[PDB]
């Protein structure tokens, strides 16, 4: 694939996207 | 983080994977 | 607030908004 | 809760999550 | 333009794209 | 209304501008 | 979970809270 | 107005009930 | 209708509210 | 291209009708 | 990756993440 | 076609490349 810009709630969609019922965190802090 | 990687840069699909359980 | 129905990517959208800075966990079942 | 930004369409996803059955009214000239 | 089906937060993104900076109401029946 | 017809059956942004401020 | 309880019930945006880092 | 709170500065969730009917 | 600015994934959205069953095309490239 | 146009400037949903099929 | 479901503007904003500056063609049927 | 294949099945992100430019 590319790379791309990804900031706030579309960051977390992407997330849901690739990551499915796998699940994942969204730890902006870190 | 994912941030430092993704707003104020760019990332890709492949590392997004990193952040799956 | 209100309760609602959240499918998909809208309960990771809401997870964004009620978490903001702090993060959250996205868990599905098996 | 906490405190963020919201632009756009993305402010008024978030008064819809809000709001919901209750209406809400997004009035930008105001 | 076309017909849809807009539901939940789609409706919301959609009055936000055709009434811009007119702002809109959105009232969900009872 | 305009937000369970939308839904339930189909609209058309014509109709969605009716409630445009 | 609250996964499966928001798309096949209803829930709260204090539920969702729990969820939170 | 709401705007001049969310998207220039920043807004919580419970400013926003303000515009519920 | 009015002008307003479309960025990133919110410009296909709104390609996808208006043109619908015709589909469309995405080109940032041209 | 669609872009120059939208989110660098402004567009209108008229003009976003030219990239139907 | 994993497989999902995908309706309405929600695949679009899947060809959206994954085509990037390739863009892409979003043809539905009849 | 994908569009009907994704909604009424599922899809994979790779299926869905094959519409990329
Ligand atoms: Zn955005
Ligand atoms: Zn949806």
């Amino acid at each position: 694939f590319v790379n791309q810009r990804l900031c706030g709630s579309h960051l977390v969609e992407a997330l849901y996207l690739v990551c499915g019922e796998r699940g994942f965190f969204y730890t902006p802090k870190t | 983080g994912i941030v430092e990687q993704c707003c104020t840069s760019i990332c890709s699909l492949y590392q997004l994977e990193n952040y799956c359980n």
